[PDB]
DNA sequence: AGCAATGTAATCGTCTATGACGCGTCATAGACGATTACATTGC
C-alpha cells in the first residue's frame, strides 16, 4: 500500500484501541488519555498538532467508540476503563472535553468490557460487563439533555457467568456477544430472547479458545468471527447459524501464525482486515476466501528517528510490535489525494504508533 | 420432696423438687408436663386436647433443647415425658459432682436440688358447657403457659424452664472447662461457673424484651397451636 | 422473680439497671521480662479471685490494633442475642495463651507458634487465631513485635548460598554469640533485627517447586528464596542482606509466574503499604510476564484462562498500586501496573513450571 | 414470691412497641387477665349461669 | 506453610416516616448504608 502519516510514541502506556467518524480518529490507550487525532491533515505533517489530548481516568483505558451523526453537531465518545465505567464525552469544538454523565448512579456496580454504537437507520449501545450480561441502552438526546435508558437483560447462556469480551451490532436487528470460551451468542433488537448460539467447532483438547473480536459485514447477513487455537489464530464466518469455511494463510489451518485480534469490515463487504499479534496484516475476499495481500509492519517506518520504540522498557527488541486494533476509515473521510474515491486504513501498533494507510 | 404450690391464677374469657433440704441450682431429671383435666375430663375430650398438648413439642424441643419420651394417657393424665438433652447424666457428673469431692476446703458450692414434674392445672369453664368451642381455647392455654414461663418461673429456676440460658450455656459449655483450667488450674472454679451462668438475671426473656432487641428474630414462643 | 417485684423498681429505665448484673472490669493493658511477667501473673489471680471468692462476673477488657474499646465477658451480658455471641471460645483462647506464655517465660528457650498450637489443638484449632492472639497480646502491653515475647515464627525461606555467618546476642540476663553454618539448600533458624548478619544475582523464586530444579541444573549466584508468600524471617534476611553487605552483590531479581497472585508476591516483596519496617528497595523486577510467553510460542507453555476471582484480584491491585501516585509513564510501580493492564486485557493467564530455561541467569 | 403476673400485663405498664411482640410472639390479646377479686366474681357469675 | 486477599454477613449509626400530644412539634421506631470481623478462598 502506500504509507501516509503516523505517529511513534504517541501516548506512553500501551495505546490498546481506534475508532473514526471522518473528523476524527479517537484513540484510548493505557493511561486514560484520550487523545483525539484530527483526521483532516494535510501537507505531510504528523498528527499531533492536532492531538487534542485530555486526561481521563487513572485507572486505564482499553476500548473507545465514538458516533457522529448528521442532525445540532451531536458527537459523543464513549470509554470503558479497567476500573468498570462508562466515561463520555461531549465533543464539540481546538475541540473542548465537555464530560455529560448521562447515565445513572445506581448502575455503576460492575465492570463493563467493551461496548458498540448502532447508528439510527433511533441510536443505541450495547455494553457487556464482566460478569456476562448483555446490555443494551437507548439514546434520546432531547436542547442538550441526554438520557440513555436501560432495556437489555440478556443473561449469559454459557455457565457459569464468564467474561463477555467482545460486542456487535448488526445494522437491522443482531448482537453477536463473544464470551471467554467460544459461546457467540446471536440475540434480537426488541425481544431479548436468544436465537441460535454455536460454538467454535475446533475445540478438541483442553485449551484456551476465547473470542477476540466479532464483526458484521454491511448489509447485514455474513458473520465474520475471530478465536484462538491454543497459540494460534483464525477466522470462521457464518450467516445471521452455519459453518461456512476458514480462512488461511497458504501452507492445522490458520489465517495468521499468531492470535488474530481484531477485525473489519469495509463499506460494502469486499474485504477483511485480519490484525494479528504476529506483526504483520492479512486481506480477504468474502465471497473467494483467499488472501489478496500481506502487510509487514515495522518499527523503523515511523517517520520521525526519536518516535521510533524498537526496544522494550525491560530490554528485548520488539521490532514486529502487535496490533491491538485495525480499523476502517469510509468512503471520503481522509483528506489527500485520492480521498473521496478510495476507503482508507488506520492501525496501532503495540510499539505505541497509530499509523494511517491509503487504499492502492 | 419438697413441693412448691403456686398461687392460683386463672384468667379466662406445683413444682415438684426431689431434693434435700437447705443460693443453689436446679437441674431436670436424668421432668414431666402432667396436667389433669376437668369441668366442674378423660372421654372424647382429652383425646384431642393431648394431640393440643403434643402441639406444644416444638417449644419443648427446638426452643428449649429437650427431648420427649413418651405421651401415653394415665387414667385422667397427659404425660408430656421431658429428658434434658443439654445436661446429660455425665455432663452433670463431670460438671457439679465429679469436682464436689476433691475440693471440699472451698466454699461458694451449689448444692443440687433435683426438679421433677410440675402440675399447676385449672379447669376452665365455658358457657357452651357439655359440648367444647375450639379455635379460641388455643390462645387461652397458650396464655397461661407463656406467662408463668416468662415471669415467674424462670428467675429462680433458670437451668430448668429458662429459654436463653440453656442455649447460651450450650455455646458456652464446651470451652467452660479450659477458662478453669488456666486460672487456678486444677478444676476447682468448675462447680460455680456453672452457677453463675445460671444465676446472672439480664439473660432471662424479661431483659430481652425491654432491650434495643438488635437481632430481629428470636424466640418465636408460640406454643399448644392447632392440630 | 418479676412477679412481686416490679412495684419496687418502675419504668424501662433503671430496671436495666436492676437485671445487669454488676460487672468486675478487669484491665488486661497497661516493660522487662520480670514487668511483663508481674502483669500477666497479676491478672490471672485477680481474675480468679473474682469467680472463686465473691461470684462476681469477669470482664476482660483490652484495647486491640487499630485499623479502642472490646470486651470480652463471661457469662454473655450481652442484651437479647447476637449470633456473633459464640465468642467464649475466644476468650478461653485469650486465658491459655497467657497461661502458657506466663510459664513459659522463665524456662528462657523461645517455643515456635506452630509448637504452642500443637501442644493444645483442640481449642486454638486453627494457628491463625493463635497468631492474631498472639499479635493482640503483645500490641496490648505495647511490647513491641520486633522484640518478641520468646515466641517465634517457625521459620520459612531456604537458601542455596555456594557462608553467610550470623551473630546474634542471646538472652540469659546475658548476652551469647554464635555462628550458623551454611552452604547447601537449608535453612537460617533464627535472628532477631537487633542481632545482625554478614556475608562470606540473587534469585528470588516464589513457586519453590520450580525452585527445586533449578537447584538440581544451576547452568555463583547464592539463590536465596522463600515460599508463595513470603515468611517475616525471609524479608528480614533481604534487609539484613541489604544493610550490611550490599556492596558484594549486585542486580537480585525476583521471579513469579504470571498470575495476579504472581505479581501480587512480587509486589509484597518489594513495596509495601503505610506501615513499613523492612521493604526491600533493593530488588528488581524481571518476571516472566505475558510478553515474554506469548513471544515465544513459536520454537511451549500450557497457557489458562482468567478466573472471576483472578480478575478481581488483579482489578483491585489496580486500583491502589495508583491511586495517590500522579502519573503512569514515570513511577516506581509503572512495570506492575502495565503488566497487570496487559493481562487483564488479554484474558489469558500465565504460569511457570515448564519454561524453565535460561532466563534466570543474567546473561 | 408467687403472684404469677402475666405476661400480657407486664408489656403494657412498661416500655411498648407492640410490634416487638409480633417476632416475640408472646401476643395474644383476647383472654385479658383477670383481677382475683374480680376473678371471683367472674366465675361466680359463670357458673351461674351453668344452673 | 507462614502470611495474604477478599467476599459476605452481622452490627452499628443515621435518616426519615409516622403516631401522639399540646396545625405544629416532638418522640419513636423502622429501614437504609457504612464499617468491621471472620473464613474461604489462595501460594
Ligand atoms: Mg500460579
Amino acid at each position: 500500500f502506500i504509507a501516509t502519516a503516523n505517529a511513534g510514541k504517541a501516548h506512553d502506556a500501551d495505546i490498546f484501541s481506534v475508532s473514526a467518524c471522518n473528523s476524527f480518529t479517537v484513540s484510548c490507550s493505557g493511561d486514560g488519555y484520550l487523545k483525539v487525532w484530527d483526521n483532516k491533515l494535510l501537507d505531510n505533517e504528523n498528527p499531533k498538532d492536532k492531538s487534542y489530548s485530555h486526561f481521563v481516568h487513572k485507572s486505564g483505558l482499553h476500548h473507545v467508540d465514538v458516533l457522529q451523526t448528521i442532525e445540532f453537531e451531536l458527537c459523543l465518545v464513549a470509554t470503558t476503563s479497567f476500573s468498570g465505567d462508562l466515561l463520555f464525552y461531549r465533543i464539540t469544538r481546538k475541540v473542548i472535553f465537555e464530560k455529560l454523565d448521562l447515565l445513572d448512579s445506581d448502575m455503576k456496580k460492575h465492570s463493563f468490557w467493551a461496548l458498540k454504537w448502532g447508528a439510527s437507520n433511533s441510536h443505541r449501545l450495547v455494553a457487556t460487563d464482566v460478569k456476562g450480561t448483555t446490555y443494551i441502552w437507548k439514546f434520546h438526546p432531547f436542547n442538550w439533555s441526554p438520557t440513555l435508558e436501560l432495556q437489555g437483560t440478556v443473561e449469559s447462556p454459557m455457565t457459569p457467568s464468564q467474561f463477555a469480551t467482545s460486542v456487535d451490532i448488526s445494522e437491522r436487528g443482531l448482537i453477536a456477544t463473544g464470551f471467554n470460551n467460544g459461546t457467540v451468542q446471536i440475540s434480537e433488537l426488541s425481544t431479548l430472547r436468544p436465537l441460535y448460539n454455536f460454538e467454535s467447532q475446533h475445540s478438541m483438547i483442553n485449551n484456551s479458545n476465547s473470542i477476540r473480536s466479532v464483526k458484521f459485514s454491511p448489509q447485514g447477513s455474513l458473520l465474520a468471527i475471530a478465536h484462538d487455537s491454543n497459540s494460534f489464530g483464525c477466522i470462521t464466518l457464518y450467516e445471521t447459524g452455519e459453518r461456512i469455511g476458514s480462512l488461511s494463510v497458504p501452507t492445522g489451518e490458520f489465517a495468521h501464525s499468531s492470535w488474530v485480534m481484531s477485525l473489519s469490515f469495509n463499506d460494502s463487504g469486499e474485504t477483511l482486515c485480519s490484525a494479528g499479534w504476529d506483526g504483520k496484516l492479512r486481506f480477504w475476499d468474502v465471497k473467494t476466501k483467499e488472501r489478496i495481500t500481506t502487510l509487514n509492519m515495522h518499527c523503523d517506518d515511523i517517520e520521525i528517528e526519536e518516535d521510533i520504540l524498537a526496544v522494550d522498557e525491560h530490554g528485548d527488541s520488539l521490532a514486529e510490535p502487535g496490533v491491538f486494533d485495525v480499523k476502517f476509515l469510509k468512503k471520503g473521510w481522509r483528506s489527500g489525494m485520492g480521498a473521496d474515491l478510495n476507503e482508507s486504513l488506520c492501525c496501532v501498533c503495540l510499539d505505541r504508533s497509530i499509523r494511517w494507510f491509503r487504499e492502492a | 420432696a419438697r413441693d412448691i404450690t403456686f398461687l392460683t391464677v386463672f384468667l379466662e374469657s406445683t413444682v415438684r423438687i426431689e431434693g434435700p433440704e437447705p443460693n443453689s441450682l436446679y437441674i431436670p431429671l436424668l421432668l414431666k408436663i402432667k396436667l389433669n383435666f376437668k369441668m366442674n375430663e378423660e372421654q372424647e375430650l382429652f383425646t384431642k386436647l393431648r394431640e393440643i398438648v403434643g402441639s406444644s413439642i416444638r417449644f419443648w424441643e427446638e426452643q428449649l433443647f429437650y427431648q420427649v419420651q413418651d405421651v401415653s394417657t394415665i387414667e385422667n393424665h397427659v404425660i408430656l415425658s421431658l429428658k434434658c438433652t443439654i445436661l446429660t447424666d455425665a455432663q452433670i457428673s463431670t460438671f457439679i459432682s465429679k469436682p464436689r469431692e476433691l475440693h471440699t476446703h472451698a466454699k461458694g458450692y451449689p448444692e443440687i436440688y433435683y426438679l421433677s414434674e410440675l402440675s399447676t392445672t385449672v379447669n376452665f369453664f365455658s358457657k357452651e358447657g357439655n359440648y367444647v368451642e375450639i379455635s379460641h381455647v388455643i390462645p387461652h392455654f397458650n396464655e397461661y403457659f407463656s406467662s408463668l414461663i416468662v415471669s415467674q418461673l424462670e428467675f429462680e429456676y433458670p437451668m430448668v424452664f429458662s429459654m436463653i440460658s440453656r442455649l447460651r450455656l450450650k455455646w458456652q459449655q464446651s470451652s467452660l472447662a479450659p477458662i478453669s483450667y488456666a486460672l487456678t488450674s486444677n478444676s476447682v472454679l468448675l462447680p460455680i461457673m456453672l452457677n453463675m451462668i445460671a444465676q446472672d438475671k439480664s439473660s432471662t426473656t424479661a431483659y430481652q424484651i425491654l432491650c434495643r432487641r438488635r437481632g430481629p428474630p428470636i424466640q418465636n414462643f408460640q406454643i399448644f397451636s392447632i392440630p | 422473680a418479676l412477679e412481686g417485684l416490679r412495684k419496687k423498681y418502675k419504668t424501662r429505665q433503671e430496671l436495666v439497671k436492676a437485671l445487669t448484673p454488676k460487672r468486675r472490669s478487669i484491665h488486661l493493658n497497661s516493660c522487662s521480662n520480670a514487668d511483663v511477667l508481674a502483669h500477666i501473673k497479676h491478672f490471672l489471680s485477680l481474675a480468679a479471685n473474682s469467680l472463686e471468692q465473691h461470684q462476681q462476673p469477669i470482664s476482660i477488657v483490652f484495647q486491640n490494633k487499630k485499623k479502642i474499646h472490646t470486651t470480652l465477658d463471661f457469662p454473655l451480658n450481652g442484651p437479647h442475642l447476637s449470633t456473633h455471641q459464640f465468642k467464649l471460645k475466644r476468650c478461653a483462647i485469650l486465658l491459655n495463651l497467657l497461661k502458657v506464655v506466663m510459664e513459659k517465660l522463665p524456662l528462657g528457650k523461645n517455643t515456635t507458634v506452630r509448637d504452642i498450637f500443637y501442644s493444645n489443638v483442640e481449642l486454638f484449632q486453627r494457628q491463625a487465631n493463635v497468631v492474631q492472639w498472639l499479635d493482640v497480646i503483645r500490641f496490648n502491653f505495647k511490647l513491641s513485635p520486633r522484640k518478641s515475647l520468646n515466641i517465634i515464627p517457625a521459620q520459612k525461606g531456604l537458601v542455596y548460598s555456594p557462608p553467610i555467618d550470623i551473630y546474634d546476642n542471646i538472652l540469659t540476663p546475658k548476652m551469647q554469640k554464635q555462628t550458623i553454618f551454611s552452604g547447601k539448600p537449608c535453612l537460617i533458624p533464627f535472628f532477631q533485627d537487633d542481632a545482625v548478619i554478614k556475608l562470606g544475582n540473587i534469585v528470588i523464586v516464589e513457586k519453590e517447586a520450580v525452585f527445586t530444579k533449578l537447584v538440581n541444573n544451576y547452568h555463583n549466584t547464592m539463590l536465596i528464596t522463600g515460599k508463595g508468600f513470603p515468611d517475616f524471617l525471609t524479608r528480614l534476611f533481604l534487609k539484613k542482606l541489604e544493610q550490611y553487605c550490599s556492596n558484594l552483590i549486585s542486580d537480585c531479581s525476583i521471579f513469579t509466574d504470571a498470575d495476579p497472585y504472581g505479581i501480587s508476591i512480587a509486589l509484597n516483596y518489594t513495596h509495601s503499604n503505610e506501615r513499613n519496617a523492612y521493604i526491600c528497595t533493593m530488588a528488581n523486577y524481571k518476571g516472566i510476564r505475558i510478553t515474554q510467553v506469548l513471544a515465544q510460542n513459536n520454537e511451549s507453555i500450557q497457557l489458562l484462562s482468567l478466573n472471576q476471582r483472578d480478575y478481581s484480584l488483579a482489578k483491585n491491585l489496580i486500583a491502589s498500586l495508583t491511586a495517590n501516585s500522579w502519573d503512569i509513564a514515570t513511577s516506581p510501580l509503572k512495570n506492575v501496573v502495565i503488566e497487570c493492564q496487559r493481562e487483564i486485557f488479554f484474558q489469558k493467564k500465565a504460569e511457570m513450571n515448564e519454561i524453565d530455561a535460561g532466563i534466570f541467569k543474567y546473561k | 414470691t408467687n403472684k404469677i403476673t402475666c405476661t400480657q400485663d407486664f408489656l403494657h405498664q412498661y416500655f411498648v412497641t407492640e410490634r416487638v411482640s409480633i417476632q416475640f410472639g408472646l401476643n395474644n390479646k383476647t383472654v385479658k387477665r383477670i383481677n382475683k377479686d374480680e376473678f371471683d366474681k367472674a366465675v361466680n357469675c359463670i357458673m351461674s349461669w351453668t344452673n
